[PDB]
């Protein structure tokens, strides 16, 4: 006379035969990369818990709608009921911190610490603006570089991954290697000053 | 992530099992929470596996062929369709034997569909297995995995974050960058570039 | 006081519920309290003082509230809460040993550390809650002048004494009439000894009175009483009361006669035993009287009658006894005893600092000099520091 | 052996490595190693022998897998992760005691205890690595 | 401790790693591990104390992060890195040093030193990581009430004691019967001299036994037994106990008789072997009981019946060897022994910087001295020195 709650896949894709199921992962894969947030707000993806007794916020939407089917659930015990009532976030503004309640499978939960975990924003301050200028520009006397910009704390930025070439394309890829030059001569070419007198 | 995951994901579908036991013993049928009367197999424990990935491969049925003529205890391993039979009818009927045949007959593995039989109250005919006394068996099991129960102490989580900040992408964009006359530009040795003037 | 023991007690509280696994609902009003205590003392410095060998230290307050997120909490929880924890039991601890070394002649009910005085600012307020423990229960009725009591298993209430009184007393010391007693603690050993075995007595009958006045009136005390003093029942050389010279003890033992054990108040008899001996019920008492006689025994056996002859020298000298236990009462007083470490904590702090003599209590907190002379400021003084041993106690 | 070997140096690592406020990247690799000891294995029963006084004990393996996913370990994490070792080092320790007092004269240098001896099955040669005692 | 280990630990990984010419995926995760120790110590400043003579230090931290966009590392990453280290081993050899010199009877096994208390703050726990060694963790387990085990070969676990005890003796000395001994480190030279050669002895036997009670259990020792003790093999003129004449001792050698070793703990016999000597296992004990009997041999060639009169003078003395060396063992404690370096460097420590003597340790750190008397805070101060000592040799 009751039913019982069990996790179930979103989307049940899932082709016949092993080497399908392996290229459904791989694709699997690939849409998480093309995915995979690079910075996560928590408060963003923050709604109302319905039966919250303590003006408490829950992320995400799905979180919400699983909570009120539990708390509304005849089997659910009383102790997860009150701690649905009870459960609160915590904003602290002062330390730009955020922690909400969530509902999630192990596997999503998994994902979703992961993205929080290792975002690829870092603090950004006029020290970090100014090293990046080229230091021989830095130096040139021709050049008068100034900050009359302040950033604020929560400024944020994405290093450049400026590693160099680990594929050696200059050697041993003729073609390739004559692409590149051309290229990088066609934009030295736009850059170059037109001769004045 | 996506690889320790795998398993756990691929045997969550609904429409795939994960292989096929032809037992020519008559085997009860499992009493399971989530069906009733089912031919269920947890494990292959105690046959002998038949990679259906490798077969298809391969194109060599003499042994899958030699085994199923000779009515030899085997498991089918890998992704399968499979067919939820509910009619008591077609267990007496002894159905989900009949299916294997066609491998011999067109060397192929990707049609094969096992019967999954769910046998419970719902049936139409569950009336003889309620009505008779004898134990429902087939000599075939389905080789799949049972849902997991929804947890909540397993499912709640506090995701933290920061509150809020702004990321920047154009750092070049916060400096200020102005130029002496050219007539007073100098190279590295401090003198002007052009000293003609 | 109540802000140290509120303190003392949300950290115990918070050590013995904040465990991992448990319900939040077993710790959610404990987390109130909690974070109460946490968002009081944030912001505040304290300075705990550098008496004898006491280090100063300093303690700084910047901690956040615990937060309340897991049905069951988790070691990550009880990570923070340890942490939060062991900082402020560290605080507690310096200043229960802060307080528990000073003394004042005036106001010795009073907190005398800079610390203890802080946090009987109004602002501190806030941390008090339920004061349960019988010290700090005790302390609140006796700040309303309210009746209470402290309940001791052998209370320490008489000053060590062991000394005799002769009634008759020669140079040579060979017809000796008087009484031994040791009362110490708990305990009261009497004896009267005669030397003639009162051969020529009015009646045969030696009277011997020992009055021992309790320096703090006792309710509701449980007592054991036994006929014969073991301590003064074997042979004895004993040093004249000035000490010039030793004189000599030989005791037998005889049954005491007329046994009286009156327990007075006010120089009322409250409670009179006569003959009864084993347990006994003083209601409420400040003095002790056993009065017994020694009796020669009017029929004798030869050896008995060789015993005692009718005239000097005598060898076999008539000794009866009495031993007193005060097993349990109950004082108005702080006193030490038997079960409880208070004395002795307060003592070993004091001992391993190096806290030179004050002007209340005696050198290295003696016990038999302090119950002797326990004037009503070194009872302010006492019930104090046992106080704050007995907040410091419940986390050390 | 080397199968035996394998299991205990993993446990030795976990012990070592799996502690609060370290860095993922320190352990990224053995948790890699752990989990994969865990999945080879789960679902097989052992028994460590009878011999002498060593009492007969039966093992068996339903562990999850270690987390992957923090920046830094924590408290639950060590807990978690010691909850698994504790029963791993308890099988390795009465696996290499029921190995120990046992003898052979025709081959004694293949393994005696019937859990050495499934050990040595292809199927665990998954749990293999470092050899470098 | 396990902070100041995971610095150490950082710091010779990246002495090791960090080299000219080397692959970045050779160092990644070392290089994560140091940028994330530069960003927890960064800003935070630390004083190294000025016990006894150990100059006061003050360190600041203000470095840059080590570089992760290269594929191979050069000679600029090298010295980068190199400055930083510099200083970084600077701090935590006088970090181990400040911790090494100090001691207290109460919580010998805690942080003593400010900095490592610094260092023992949450804010640092990001610093930790794979604790390898044996010092650390058996220090990790004994802070969790594990049962730790250290391995120590030739441990020294006798102090040392050159004594004898004379079981017939008479103030000429020279009908003498007893035992010496030499208890020095791992080894145990015993000798049962009787001068009679057991002559007059019941069945023409003399039992000897050397009971020898270890201060802490060893566990899984291999122990060599030898029938003869080299120490008390040749003539001797040997003080008196009281010290005021010397006797004389002749020994012959005979070979000891029905010789039984037990090894006992609690006072149950856990191993027993009887007349043998190679090689033997004693796998759990606190205690050597060591039986030898001189037996006056029956069949005698002219030579040996005349050393070996019916009566005095005994110029001859029978003398009955035994040697046990412990070659290695275990012991839940640490423990000196022949191939580490943790008492030296405590002891070197200690006394180049003239740290004066302290409750807890003898003076010198002598070793004698401190495993005669092995109390729990002895044992406590011992092993948090002894861990910060490896520490210290990690990087010096
Ligand atoms: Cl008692
Ligand atoms: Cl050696
Ligand atoms: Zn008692
Ligand atoms: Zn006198
Ligand atoms: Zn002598």
């Amino acid at each position: 006379l009751r039913n019982r709650w069990y996790w179930k896949l979103k989307r049940d894709t899932l082709p016949d035969g092993d080497y399908d199921v392996r290229e459904y992962f791989l694709n699997l894969y690939d849409q998480v990369l093309t995915e995979m947030p690079d910075y996560l707000l928590l408060k963003d993806m923050a709604v109302e818990n319905k039966n919250s007794r303590d003006a408490g916020k829950v992320v995400d939407s799905e979180t919400a709608a699983i909570c009120d089917a539990i708390f509304q659930d005849e089997e659910t015990e009383g102790v997860v009921r009150r701690f649905i009532a009870e459960m609160r976030q915590r904003v602290q503004a002062d330390r730009n911190v955020v922690n909400y309640p969530s509902i999630l499978h192990p596997i999503d939960h998994a994902f979703n610490e992961y993205f929080l975990q290792h975002q690829l924003v870092e603090p950004l301050n006029n020290d970090i603006i100014f090293n990046y200028i080229p230091e021989r520009i830095r130096n040139d006397v021709n050049y008068i570089l100034n900050m009359d910009r302040n950033l604020p704390s929560t400024a944020r930025y994405i290093r450049p991954n400026l590693l160099q070439d680990r594929l050696n394309l200059h050697d041993n890829f003729e073609s390739l290697w004559d692409t590149i030059t051309t290229s990088n001569y066609i934009l030295a070419r736009s850059v170059v000053p037109d001769l004045k007198e | 992530l996506i690889l320790m995951n795998m398993e756990q994901i691929e045997r969550a579908s609904d429409k795939i099992a994960q292989g096929v036991i032809i037992a020519y013993r008559d085997m009860q049928l499992e009493r399971d929470e989530m069906y009733g009367y089912v031919n269920i197999a947890r494990n292959l424990d105690g046959f002998q596996q038949i990679n259906l990935e490798e077969l298809m491969r391969t194109g060599d049925y003499a042994q899958i062929t030699n085994m199923l003529l000779n009515n030899q205890p085997v498991a089918l391993v890998g992704a399968l369709p499979f067919i939820t039979d509910s009619s008591v009818i077609s267990l007496v009927a002894k159905l989900d034997a009949t299916v294997f045949a066609q491998i011999v007959k067109l060397r192929k593995v990707d049609t094969l569909k096992p019967i999954l039989y769910k046998i419970n109250s719902d049936s139409n005919d569950f009336y003889l297995v309620a009505n008779y006394d004898w134990v429902p068996t087939s000599t075939t099991k389905v080789y799949k995995q049972i849902p997991q129960q929804f947890d909540f102490r397993a499912s709640m989580h506090m995701l933290t974050s920061n509150l809020t900040f702004t990321v920047y992408s154009d750092l070049l964009a916060f400096v200020s960058a102005d130029t002496v006359e050219p007539i007073n530009a100098v190279a590295f040795d401090n003198m002007r570039i052009m000293n003609e003037l | 006081m109540d802000v140290l023991y509120s303190l003392s007690k949300t950290l115990k509280d918070a050590r013995d519920k904040i465990v991992e696994g448990t319900l939040y609902s077993n710790v959610s009003d404990l987390i109130q309290q909690f974070n109460q205590m946490i968002i009081t003392m944030n912001g505040n410095e304290f300075q705990t003082g550098g008496i004898g060998n006491l280090p100063i230290r300093n303690w700084n307050f910047d901690f956040g509230l615990l937060g309340t997120t897991l049905l069951n909490l988790d070691a990550n929880y009880v990570e923070t809460a340890r942490n939060t924890i062991d900082y402020f039991v560290d605080f507690v601890d310096n200043v229960c040993m802060d307080e528990m070394v000073r003394e004042s002649q005036r106001n010795g009910i009073a907190p005398q550390s800079d610390s203890l005085r802080k946090l009987s600012g109004i602002k501190f307020k806030r941390i008090n809650f339920d004061n349960s423990s019988e010290y700090i229960e005790n302390w609140n009725l006796q700040n309303r002048r309210q009746r209470t009591g402290f309940t001791f298993h052998k209370p320490n209430i008489f000053p060590y004494s062991a000394s005799f009184t002769l009634n008759r007393s020669q140079p040579a010391h060979d017809n000796l009439m008087g009484t031994m007693w040791l009362n110490a603690g708990s305990e009261i050993q009497v004896a009267g000894f005669d030397y003639s075995c009162a051969i020529n007595a009015p009646a045969n009958i030696q009277q011997f009175e020992h009055i021992v006045q309790l320096r703090r009136v006792l309710t509701t005390a449980t007592i054991t009483l036994l006929p014969d003093a073991e301590r003064f029942s074997f042979p004895r050389v004993i040093n004249s009361a000035d000490g010039a010279t030793t004189w000599y003890f030989n005791p037998v033992i005889l049954r005491p006669n007329n046994v009286e054990v009156e327990f007075l108040l006010n120089g009322q008899i409250i409670n009179t035993y006569q003959a009864r001996f084993g347990t006994i019920i003083a209601r409420n008492f400040d003095t002790i009287r056993l009065s017994f006689q020694l009796m020669r025994p009017p029929n004798m056996t030869p050896a008995v009658a060789a015993l005692f002859p009718n005239a000097q020298p005598f060898e076999h000298h008539a000794t009866v006894g009495l031993t007193l236990r005060i097993e349990s009462a109950v004082c108005e007083s702080v006193l030490a005893d038997a079960s409880k470490t208070m004395l002795a904590n307060v003592t070993s702090v004091r001992q391993e600092y190096a806290i030179p003599v004050g002007p209340v209590f005696p050198p290295g907190m003696n016990w038999t000099d302090l119950i002797t002379n326990y004037s009503p400021s070194r009872e302010d003084n006492l019930q104090r520091v046992f106080t704050v041993a007995s907040i410091r106690s419940m986390l050390v």
